């Protein structure tokens, strides 16, 4: 009975763990735009966009 | 990302079909400017 309540625990830990992980995942902005020319260059793209 | 997507394919094919119908307006007048 201890035995698969420590697996239990630790596997909600883990769990909570990658939670923690994930957190950071989604609100640490992954997207870095490519530094200062990729985001001007998608700029560019942008005003050719509304050339329309 | 898509959007963009059909965004660009949008104006290359319009500006491939304007430059398909450029050959008629420029016919058009430069046989207008050349008849009196």
């Amino acid at each position: 009975s201890y035995s698969q309540l420590l697996q239990v625990v630790m596997a909600v830990a883990d769990t909570s763990a990658k939670a923690v992980e994930t957190v950071k995942k989604q609100q640490g902005e992954q997207i870095c735009w490519g530094g200062s020319s990729s985001v001007m260059s998608l700029a560019t793209k942008m005003n050719e966009l509304m050339e329309k | 990302t898509e959007e963009l997507a059909e965004n660009i394919l949008k104006w290359r094919k319009q500006q491939n079909e304007v430059s398909s119908c450029i050959p008629k307006i420029l016919a058009e007048e430069s046989y207008l400017y050349k008849h009196d």
